């Protein structure tokens, strides 16, 4: 009767196994995240960069305790247990929900700031030892903790104490809950997913990417030490950074639920499986606030695999057929890819390496993956003029109508290079003999266009062949 | 239906 | 008497040639971001890239039209010409401060984000033409105006109205001030230099810099109006950046004198000066709210003069001395670099060409330009083993002591490579003989680290020839 | 002197 409506029905089960992942991840995460405050703070560093990515470092950790010191309890006692009614009252449900989205703001702009701090280290070392300091780095830090404060002051007004029992009487029905019409809350909902998560992670993925690569040119073209430590910081932040997106994704996913979702959609079906995916999204944020410190201690870890991937690509491309047995025997990851988005299987497709390209789709190499442009293993095989590599790749599950950024396809590819023998397997499986690029040119157009008659003639005959059908 | 969640 | 602490004492021409700047400033702004905003209104592109980047060009004008038509005024008439009292009350005191604070976060967001979105373009076209949408991109500046917002709440709190006169009663008194301490305010100017300058600036540069050498290598590795259109929109959006960072330097630099110089250096002399410096400072600002429709218009200019700096940087290393006179005679600019930090100078000392190097110097080529490790042309010199050009350098004015960012002088580079008469003439020019790296080496040490017996002979007649001084 | 602007 009273505040039937506000029960949620999640079994006993899931709250006990979800209570069982939240003290794990509160014990785990205070103890990893408490001993890096601890020891980062008595440290002192002789080299500026070492002491200005450890204040950072110390930025994370002090977001991290905030969540599961005080908003871990909270959360599992009023919305993992007692659903209603709120116990906190109304400056506890915005301290809750305001701590919160700060937090988020601080994580993502601290791992935003440490990766253009490595960027300059590796790209702009001379201009980095004069621009960059101690002091002024700290400044920047209280700077983002005030930017955090600022963009999560929407959640002191759209969050608070609302009594939804049927007559708005009953003390039970005492809920913290959105006090804003869906139009105001889906504005602020937008404004985190972007600014806590789209768009610092997407610029924090460039950074660290371009970082990573320069660092291996100027390697491969200096101070061994700094190298070193460099390129486990590149690949520490890299793990942070797809840590944090994965843990993250789930909870945007759920709030969006929230407001985009129309009542009538609304099912009993469906707010029992919201309550299920609130257990599962908001344990991956308290997971997000214990896994940094154990990513700091793979680091050599990370730099293994990194060191095998890389290993693989060169094994694929010079063509050391065994190399690439052992690495993957290992475990170094298939699917792979380098500065321009080619797998191993797209640089022995490109270099002939009919044995590797075996060996890697054996392996489960993702027969049908892009490079940049969109470019497929098939794409390349077609363009450089190897037979053999087609077949195998078309035998595997490769899309023959694969098309990259400008409408490309193989057919216009083993058309326009003056692969007869090519042009005649892919039509053979299933190539679309008049696909148009971009700009309206046929695989046929692209024959006749550098000369190659004898192609333009095969592929009329598969023209008219099609005529025919009708 | 028209149950929505309360619980952000 | 009453009112005579607040007088400024500007002299009357000083305010009529602001005047006519911030007038003439007024007319062009309007002018061209009016015709900007009404032409991308009425605008329907079919390349979702292109609708996407008017979408932010759309917002830019948005934000200097608030800035000219509100801001302009106020200030002409409560800060350049009438000082006391104010005479728009409380409410126009915080909206003015909060107003200007939030249109350069916005314009400062806008920009980060258009050299993300044209980066992906370039080095993610395939993925970009997928995980981009129209909506989406609204959605996002929506965001970024909201966010400014939120950014821009503490001068809500920090600026008020105050009475200043002798006995806080008089009328004539009544300003627009800060209502803060000191340190309260030097944290609020603090957030604005950082995150409506420094950082977001920091950035667009980063990823404005990469995609112009990604579009580089991926051309010289198509769609030929692609290229040229992003060409065109990577040199805009970094004349863009320059024009940003040259307009507001003074701005932030006023800002911080306001809240870091003492009550007992506040001279009358200083007073004077800094009322001065605002009238510079804010023109600047005025400048920047002006000068993008402009910009846009200077497209096919800014890529001729990057075609020009590109063709002598080639002209300089490939040795064609003709070619570098004329580029030289059409105005292509000499202190030019590559993707190394390398200028046409650093390019001809690598590969010889003495002439070119006399040419380049005489035209007023930075004799001690560095690339991004610090390295002199004079380093570059010594290490390949070119004497002529040593002395051709040295001559015009080259630092003998020069240290790249490993500690690294020119004497070191000429005694590791075996270049005994480059160590000679280093030598007699004032090269420090026991100079150290990081690493403790000396010139010394590098020439039989690699078995050059007799440039460490030499040596050691240059250290035993210091100790017979002193 | 101690007399600083009123002017931000
Ligand atoms: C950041 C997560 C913390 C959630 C738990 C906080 C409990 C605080 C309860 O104390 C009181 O709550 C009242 C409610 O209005 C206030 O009037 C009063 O000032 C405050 O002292
Ligand atoms: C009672 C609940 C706790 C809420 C307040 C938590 C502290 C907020 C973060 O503090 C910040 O710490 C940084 C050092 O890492 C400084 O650079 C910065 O100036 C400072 O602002
Ligand atoms: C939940 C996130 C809470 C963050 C709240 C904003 C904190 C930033 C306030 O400024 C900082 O205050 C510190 C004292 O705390 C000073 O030592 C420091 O100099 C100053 O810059
Ligand atoms: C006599 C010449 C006939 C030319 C016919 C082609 C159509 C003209 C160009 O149309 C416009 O091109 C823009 C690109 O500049 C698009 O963004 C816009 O959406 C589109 O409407
Ligand atoms: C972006 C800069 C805009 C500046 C121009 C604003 C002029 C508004 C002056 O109106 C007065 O404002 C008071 C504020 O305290 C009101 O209380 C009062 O009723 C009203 O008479
Ligand atoms: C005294 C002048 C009045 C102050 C208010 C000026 C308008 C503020 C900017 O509006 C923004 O315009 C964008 C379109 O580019 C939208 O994306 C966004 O949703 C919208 O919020
Ligand atoms: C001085 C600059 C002031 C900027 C203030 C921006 C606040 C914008 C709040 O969100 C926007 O509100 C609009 C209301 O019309 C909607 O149209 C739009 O969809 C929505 O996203
Ligand atoms: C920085 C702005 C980036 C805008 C992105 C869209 C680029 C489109 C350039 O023009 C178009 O190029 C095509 C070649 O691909 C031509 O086929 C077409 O005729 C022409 O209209």
């Amino acid at each position: 009767g009273p505040n039937s409506d506000l029960d949620v029905n999640t079994d006993i089960y899931s709250k006990v196994l979800v209570t069982a992942i939240y003290l794990a991840l509160f014990v785990v995460g205070t103890v990893g995240n408490g001993v890096t405050l601890f020891t980062l703070a008595r440290k002192k560093s002789l080299q500026s960069l070492q002491s200005r990515v450890d204040y950072y470092l110390g930025s994370l950790a002090l977001s991290d305790l905030l969540i599961l010191l005080f908003a871990l309890p909270v959360d599992l006692y009023n919305f993992i247990w007692v659903h209603h009614p709120w116990a906190f009252g109304d400056a506890g449900c915005k301290g809750y929900y305001f701590l919160r989205e700060a937090c988020t703001y601080a994580t993502a702009l601290n791992v935003v700031s440490l990766s253009v701090e490595l960027y300059l280290a590796i790209c702009h070392p001379f201009k980095a030892k004069t621009l960059m300091s101690r002091s002024r780095t700290k400044k920047f830090i209280s700077a983002i903790w005030l930017a955090s404060a600022l963009l999560a002051i929407p959640m002191l007004f759209t969050m608070g104490l609302q009594n939804l029992s049927g007559d708005g009487t009953h003390p039970g029905g005492l809920v913290c809950t959105p006090i804003v019409d869906t139009a105001t809350l889906r504005v602020v909902i937008q404004l985190n997913t972007f600014m806590s998560f789209l768009f610092p992670m997407l610029v924090a993925s460039i950074l660290n990417t371009v970082a990573a690569r320069r660092l291996t040119v100027m390697v491969h073209q200096i101070e061994p030490g700094r190298v070193q430590a460099l390129r486990r910081g590149v690949l520490v932040l890299r793990a942070v950074v797809i840590a944090f997106v994965v843990c993250w994704l789930p909870y945007h996913v759920r709030r969006l639920m929230f407001v985009y979702i129309s009542d009538e959609q609304w099912t009993t079906a469906l707010f029992d499986f919201y309550h299920y995916f609130y257990m599962l999204s908001n344990a991956l944020v308290y997971v997000s606030a214990a896994i940094n410190p154990i990513l700091y201690n793979l680091a050599e870890d990370l730099v293994e695999d990194w060191e095998k991937a890389r290993k693989l690509l060169e094994a694929a491309r010079k063509g050391q057929d065994d190399e690439v047995r052992i690495l993957l025997a290992n475990g170094a990851d298939v699917n792979t890819a380098d500065e321009t988005g080619f797998t191993p299987l797209h640089l022995a497709a490109w270099e002939g390496h009919l044995g590797i390209v075996e060996v890697l789709l054996k392996n489960g190499a993702d027969v049908n993956a892009n490079d940049e442009r969109g470019h497929t293993p098939l794409h390349l095989a077609a363009y450089t003029g190897h037979l053999e590599i087609v077949e195998v790749l078309l035998k595997n599950g490769a899309g023959v109508n694969a098309t990259d950024v400008i409408g490309t396809a193989p057919l216009h590819l083993a058309a326009m290079w003056g692969h007869l023998e090519i042009v005649e397997v892919l039509l053979k499986n299933g190539a679309d003999v008049n696909a148009q690029d971009k700009f309206g040119k046929t695989p046929f157009d692209l024959a006749i266009d550098n000369g190659n008659e004898d192609i333009a003639e095969v592929l009329q005959k598969a023209a008219t062949r099609e005529l025919e059908v009708l | 239906g028209g149950r929505r969640p309360y619980i952000l």
